[PDB]
RNA sequence: CUGUUGCUUAUAGACGAUGGCAUCAGAAAUCGGUGUUGUAAGCCUCUCGGGUAUUGAAUG
RNA sequence: GUCAUCUAAUUAGUGACGCGCAUGAAUGGAUCACCGUGAUUCCCACUGUCCCUAUCUGCAAUCUAGUGAAACCACAGUCAA
RNA sequence: UGAAACUGUCCUUAGUGCAGAUCUUGGUGGUAGUAGCAAAUACUAAGAAGAGGAAAAAAACAUCUUAGAACUGAAGAGGAGAAAGGUUCCUAAACAACAUUACUUGGAUUAGGGUGAAUCGAUCCUAAAUUACAGAUGGAAAUCCUUAAGAAAAGGAUUGAAAGGGAAUAAGAUUAAUAGUUCUUAAUCAAGAGAAAUGGUAACAUAUCAUGAACUUUAAAAUGGAGUGUGAAAAUCUACGGAAGAGUUCUCUUUUCUUCUUAACAAAAGUAAAUUCCACUGAAAUGAAUCAAUCAGAGAAGUGGAAUUUAUUGGCUUUGUAAGAAAUUCAAUGAAUUGUGGUAUUUUUGCAGUCUUCAUAAAAAUUAAAGGGAAUCUUUUGCUCGUACUAAUAACCGCAACAGGUCUCCAAGAAGCAAAAUCUUUAGUUAAAUAGAAUAACGCAGGUAAGGGAAGUCGGCAACAUAGCUCUGUAAGUUAGCAAGAAAGAGUAGCUCUGGUGAUCGAAUCAGAACUUUAAAGGUUAGGGG
RNA sequence: GAUUCACGCAGUGUUAACGUGCAAAUUACUUGUCAUAUUUGAGUAUAGGGGCGAAAGACUCAUCGAACUAUCUAGUAGCUGG
């Protein structure tokens, strides 16, 4: 006998594919009489039809690769296949820096460290690529504040 | 896989009567795993127990 | 590619069934029938088509009313 | 197509109805020569062209 | 007597053919010799280790 | 075509010469940067293209079971004169 | 042999004699049991059913289940549609023919069954265009005109889109097969029935409220593309805390894996991003701000407000629906659970400004508002038609189960700049013009090779070769833009560390230093140069 | 109307395969191209001394230096065959 109908109906009832349907190989005559979805539901209850577990796929190798890359184990020149701008965009570096530096100047003016006149000049200096990072801007502000206070 | 098979395989094949027709026999080849193949020769396995 | 390949895109009907003559001869874009000469009031017949005249003419059908009038 | 006109569907149904063979009792009539319907077709053999 | 057949047969070979043996036959593992690679797995040392080795290799 | 150059060797290539069978100015003449699945010549590198072939794999071809066409066909099918 | 018509002689009459016409039609040979049934990686074991794996190996055996081993690799050999087909859909019986062997299989034979809508479409509107009455034209057939010619149509007729516009439905379950269509629950829409208001300075706001005719106007439906930034959702990845189940386990692994969900339509605890307006004040020592810009006395910034957009009400969390569903487990129908986050990537969907055009990138049905001031909650109904199936290495077009052709939707992990090549998960499949033995020549496809290195050849044809990334360096010529990745040179692995780049814990990226080795892009991918 | 890779598409070479083929034009590799003079569906418009053509006498249903189909038509043949 052929259990093609039972495999198709069981996959619909169990909401899986035909590849996950397990029909009991010793109870073939019992399953053969299950020609309806209602009968298939009874067989599933009696464990004559079982949904196979999904194929195991682990991420252990990927996790250890990323942790090694965090320490820099595979970030060498022989492991880079994309250009410098492709790996780390040059535009997003600029966008991050302007948000970072404009945030700091905004905080200094609001708190009263710098007035609007000194804020305005530093805003244009920052825009003109004068400071590489946050620290370089802080020292220049403090250097200018001391010069003004003299 | 389909491309590689073990160089040496130890098998045990027994001849038993066919249940249906008594005159005929049939051979059942089964696989016996071994730790190593050193000093293993052809034998005859006999139960000889109650 | 003018042979086997170019025939793959043939899935748009030039002609559908005609209401007056029943043949798949109604040109959709021309809006007329190539066989019976539809909306034209007169049925389309030509003297060079002598076979087409004996395929659809008087007596080739049921003759529902005329079979009684003539015999009367 | 799934989408079709009503009268076109009825002409499709008629072509299904006409794709049938001679009934058995008709074949047992005296002086009968009609055993197989020669106006028969199948979807994969001849396209009915409508 | 010859042929078939068997040794999933070779000193032979597309198939035939040809050559050998056919119960003191043949086949098989195992062991030894002989080679190749390079020092196995558990705990630099075990370690000239481990693995392979007729399949068209040679003994028993 | 003649003279140079390219090679050991040049009916090929390039640079000159020009009474040019029969070049020539929107029949457009000359010029050429960049570009070209365009044409041509020479270098470097590389290699079975070659010296000169050897060898490895898969699928066929061989044989067998099942299945099974076509082209062609006067009759046919050894040579010398 | 054959079983019902026929013959001889004389005249008359002719569709009157075949070896040829590449003659016409039909039938049949040799070739010949020959060429072939060789693209699409691939099958094996046990069992069942069946007449159909027998046997001195006749070395191969179709269908179904299970186990193993595998392929397509999520721009698929996955899940669905448009056209086209037309019952091929589902089931049962049955296998004469058909699918280049066979078939118990089938898109094949026979007989039954199957397509359910107020909300999806057609129907409705118009686009390019198309066609009428009257009129104009023509010998005629007929052509022209489509609002101009008209005693026709307040203004102009018909048709034209299952991708354009458009009133309104979702979740779960269910069937051998249909399901935004059936059932349960919960909604929505249309058409019906039962002297005319307030608040706010303002922008504007009030579960119908709070009248609003003719006429007119405005807006919507309804409008290119590029590129940048960014809000939200989903998927993927990940942090914290677990609950339940499964995998490995004599070697370890507080371990690896799986589930932890929720609709339409509404509500309004809490809380966003962007833009545009309003009130106060009036900016020069000019300020404000963006990745970029851009803006300001026809009024900036600041403070306080109003509105709209963000895949239904109002964007997100949350709430009703609603856990009673569903998912994952356990017991033999009954019980358990169903937190909180992320300055990560991609897709989708909006938004904001920038750029570009000798290109400026539909209309109508239909809807709302305004100006004007004429007049004085419950319940009913919702018609017609399509709806099955394939949508393609077998349902379509090519004579066919043809390696050809044919418009779309959704879209996991690794690795990488990459939707590249390669491998895998969910799903699908292991059959897709037959195989077994042998391992000749000559082939087709893929390779390698001593020494030499184009001497081969019409010709470096074919093949080899170069190839990613970083740093240094880069000539003549030039339309000054390029040539340019010119050319040329050095570096690159593994392990253990350090430093730089932020916010009030996190991102992969860059630089440097020890030590070790078979001294490192090269498995795949990947310029030869002058 | 810059350079490239990918999904797709084409057709430079092998003058490879096949050439009674998978195919009355396809397959493999190499190569080229791969969004604005781009690609593509459906609707629609243009018809045979005509259409359409970034122009090859190209394309107009395997038919094009004048389509297909039917009639005149059993066209005529000093030429070939019987």
């Amino acid at each position: 006998v052929s259990l093609k109908l039972q495999k198709r109906l069981a996959a619909s009832v169990l909401k899986c594919g035909n590849r996950k349907v397990w029909l009991d190989p010793n109870e073939t005559p019992e399953i053969s009489l299950a020609n309806s979805r209602k009968a298939i539901r009874k067989l599933i209850k009696d464990r004559l039809i079982i949904k196979k577990p999904a194929a195991m796929h682990s991420r252990a190798r990927v996790v250890e690769r990323k942790q090694a890359k965090i320490l820099g184990r595979h970030t060498g020149h022989g492991k880079r296949k994309g250009t410098k701008n492709a790996r780390t965009p040059q535009k997003t570096l600029w966008i991050i820096r302007m948000r970072v530096l404009r945030r700091l100047l905004l905080k200094y003016r609001t708190t009263g460290k710098i007035d609007k006149h000194m804020y305005h000049d530093f805003y244009l200096k920052v825009k003109g690529n004068q400071y590489k990072n946050k620290k370089a801007l802080m020292e220049s502000i403090f250097k200018a504040l001391e010069e003004k206070k003299l | 896989g389909i491309r590689s098979v073990a160089d040496r395989i130890r098998v045990r094949m027994a001849r038993l009567p066919i249940e249906g027709e008594e005159g005929k026999f049939y051979t059942l080849v089964s696989y016996v795993p071994v730790a190593s193949f050193k000093g293993l020769v052809t034998k005859t396995v006999e139960e000889a127990e109650n | 590619t003018k042979g086997t390949s170019c025939r793959g895109t043939r899935h748009n009907k030039t002609h559908i069934l005609c209401k007056r003559c029943g043949k798949r001869s109604w040109h959709l874009q021309k809006q007329r029938c190539a066989s019976c000469g539809y909306p034209d009031a007169k049925m389309r017949q030509y003297a060079w088509g002598y076979k087409a005249l004996r395929r659809r003419t008087q007596g080739t059908g049921r003759m529902r009313h005329l079979k009684i009038a003539l015999k009367r | 197509t799934g989408h079709k006109g009503f009268s076109y569907k009825l002409k499709l149904g008629k072509k299904i109805h006409q794709n049938r063979g001679v009934p058995q009792w008709f074949r047992m009539k005296t002086g009968n020569t009609i055993n197989y319907n020669f106006k028969r077709r199948h979807w994969n053999r001849r396209k009915m062209g409508m």
